[PDB]
């Protein structure tokens, strides 16, 4: 059914499916107090991420087990791009929530997190410099969930791979349509598509580094880990 | 099974 949507319906769909912005629990942070807040926040946002996924056009047509494998490998890239996007208009700060605006220096309060902040901030500026739009943003977040684990899913898997690649193509049509409607020159549209798609690369990299840090902090008993968040943490190692 | 219970609901 999803394969039959126009560029405008897919855009609308995705715009309606966006999850809400959550708040953080209420002098200087400690290593433990700071991971406790981020973790308590990421754990509340995954429940919302599960229900945003289901509304992404085409996701529910996958076998349950492909649905899990996809959320299981993309959860931290989806959390990262939402963060970058809400931090866009606050140069030098990461807006974890409306009541938790952290800067590079607070990043130093937790061992080895500053490098992770530094990359989130650089992607945040990158998106500011290109002037990313909300319509584009929603398309990117869907490509990220569909491209997390297609090379990690044999006759029903090749069938599920093709359906997945068909959604990806429609999302690629949508993005091309958004840029045409804002008057980009034909040349300019593929230059911007490719620039958006190379930032996903960086996002994948922030993610792998993010899992490592998380799992380090967990193995040092620095933070207890939430039920849904632990489950998802374990899908990567395991 | 957290994730699964939420895909079925
Ligand atoms: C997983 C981490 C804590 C939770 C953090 C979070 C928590 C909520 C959120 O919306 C985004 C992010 C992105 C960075 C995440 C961090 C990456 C390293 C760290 O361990």
């Amino acid at each position: 059914l999803a394969l039959s949507l126009t560029a405008d319906q897919m855009v609308s769909a995705l715009l309606d499916a966006e999850p809400p912005i959550l708040y953080s629990e209420y002098r200087p942070f400690s290593e433990a107090s700071m991971m406790g807040l981020l973790t308590n926040l990421a754990d509340r946002e995954l429940v919302h991420m599960i229900n945003w996924a289901k509304r992404v056009p085409g996701f529910v047509d996958l076998t349950l087990h492909d649905q899990v494998h996809l959320l299981e490998c993309a959860w931290l890239e989806i959390l990262m791009i939402g963060l970058v996007w809400r931090s866009m208009e606050h140069p030098g700060k990461l807006l974890f929530a409306p009541n938790l605006l952290l800067d590079r220096n607070q990043g130093k309060c937790v061992e080895g997190m500053v490098e992770i902040f530094d990359m989130l901030l650089a992607t945040s500026s990158r998106f500011r410099m290109m002037n990313l739009q909300g319509e584009e943003f929603v398309c990117l977040k869907s490509i990220i969930l569909l491209n997390s684990g297609v090379y990690t899913f044999t006759l029903k898997s090749l069938e599920e791979k093709d359906h997945i690649h068909r959604v990806l193509d429609k999302i690629t049509d949508t993005l091309i349509h958004l840029m045409a409607k804002a008057g980009l020159t034909l040349q300019q549209q593929h230059q911007r598509l490719a620039q958006l798609l190379l930032i996903l690369s960086h996002i994948r990299h922030m993610s792998n580094k993010g899992m490592e840090h998380l799992y380090s902090m967990k193995c040092k008993n620095v933070v207890p880990l939430y039920d849904l968040l632990l489950e998802m943490l374990d899908a990567h190692r395991l | 099974n957290a994730l699964l219970r939420y895909l079925l609901d």
